[PDB]
């Protein structure tokens, strides 16, 4: 799995 | 120990994420949710969807609050958009308290729910800095520590290849050995670290400092690989694949792209060298390592009698992920209450009788501000 893009 | 009910309340299937139970509204709605250090939003699927079995229905819950605001979360990979509100939150096998939190219903998707991994949402446990829509939408656990006398801390004991611990409110001595050794969060939106030295084989990579948090490193049980800025990367995978000489792989196989099986049970981990990340300490140029090992960072494939594995190293753009590769190997201690980050040998680490994961110190490491970006 691959969790925040951004923040 | 005192929080025994909280040990084994961790599932999942390898390289598909960690998920803890979760309870929701009046009456309860119980959802199994992916534990994310590395988001801050906490979301559960809130329509059906080919992939999950269960989903949350706001209108049977009779504490459901509207909060007439929409909601889209974008991760490295996958995404959702839903509508926010607030409902009560227990954790049944967690803390014996019950929040009113906010809940992002997710109400649409695209490459976030997987097939088959038996979780329906996901709990952001970073900071609200880093919370859609913004740092005003409280994240979960600053709502279970104002509201309850939950200390500020949490751990987390994740046992590869799926089960662990997620201990909420203080730390169980039975899910490590050795001593814990602490490195600071250095600012509170992910849980960022710093890197200070990485050897392969006892082999210092000889980068400096500043290539290994650039732009930052962080600790994300959300994120399966353990992901290096791009220069990082191709150094570690050159000694890494020097190390391992003795046998030679596809270039597909480093990159993630192919993988290699052996008969069941007879998997060389020999030929493949220990690789450590030197953390900065929480006294003037002191620093500590972990070390893990190739059952770790080589992850078997779901899965005859032949053990596939890939390659979980991988490169990124946006810094240093110690995921779950790192995480595995370690129990790992979230002390928001002190701004810092534990890490002790895994209870439950998978090794074998000649190689163990460790956490070692102290050294000596100067110029350990430096590291970190700006």
């Amino acid at each position: 799995v691959q969790f925040l893009a951004x923040x | 120990g005192s929080f025994v009910e909280m040990v084994d309340n961790l599932r999942g299937k390898s390289g598909q994420g960690y998920y803890v139970e979760m309870t929701v509204g009046s009456p309860p709605q119980t959802l199994n949710i992916l534990v994310d250090t590395g988001s801050s939003n906490f979301a559960v699927g809130a329509a059906p969807h080919p992939f999950l079995h269960r989903y949350y229905q706001r209108q049977l819950s009779s504490t459901y609050r509207d909060l007439r605001k929409g909601v889209y979360v974008p991760y490295t990979q996958g995404a959702w958009a839903g509508e926010l509100g607030t409902d009560l939150v227990s954790i049944p096998h967690g803390p014996n308290v019950t929040v009113r939190a906010n809940i992002a219903a997710i109400t649409e998707s695209d490459k976030f729910f997987i097939n088959g991994s038996n979780w329906e949402g996901i709990l952001g446990l970073a900071y609200a800095e880093i919370a859609r829509p913004d740092d005003s939408l409280e994240p979960f656990f600053d709502s279970l520590v104002k509201q309850t006398h939950v200390p500020n801390l949490f751990s987390l004991q994740l046992c590869g290849a799926v089960g662990g611990s997620m201990i909420i409110g203080g730390i169980d001595h039975s899910l490590y050995t050795g001593s814990l050794w602490y490195t600071p969060i250095r600012r509170e939106w992910y849980y960022e670290v710093i890197i200070v030295r990485v050897e392969i084989n006892g082999q210092d990579l000889k980068m400096d400092c500043k290539e290994y948090n650039y732009d930052k490193s962080i600790v994300d049980s959300g994120t399966t690989n353990l992901r290096l800025p791009k220069k990082v990367f191709e150094a570690a995978v050159k000694s890494i694949k020097a190390a391992s000489s003795t046998e030679k792989f596809p270039d597909g196989f480093w990159l993630g792209e192919q993988l290699v099986c052996w008969q069941a049970g007879t998997t060389p981990w020999n030929i493949f060298p220990v690789i450590s990340l030197y953390l900065m300490g929480e006294v003037t140029n002191q620093s500590f390592r972990i070390t893990i090992l190739p059952q770790q960072y080589l992850r078997p494939v779901e899965d005859s009698q032949d053990d596939c594995y890939k390659f979980a190293i991988s490169q990124s753009s946006t810094g240093t992920v110690m995921g779950a590769v790192i995480m595995e190997g370690f129990y790992v201690v979230f002390d928001r209450a002190r701004k810092r980050i534990g890490f002790a040998v895994s209870a439950c680490h998978v090794h074998d009788e000649f190689r163990t994961a460790a956490v070692e110190g102290p050294f000596v490491t100067l110029d350990m501000e430096d590291c970190g970006y700006n």
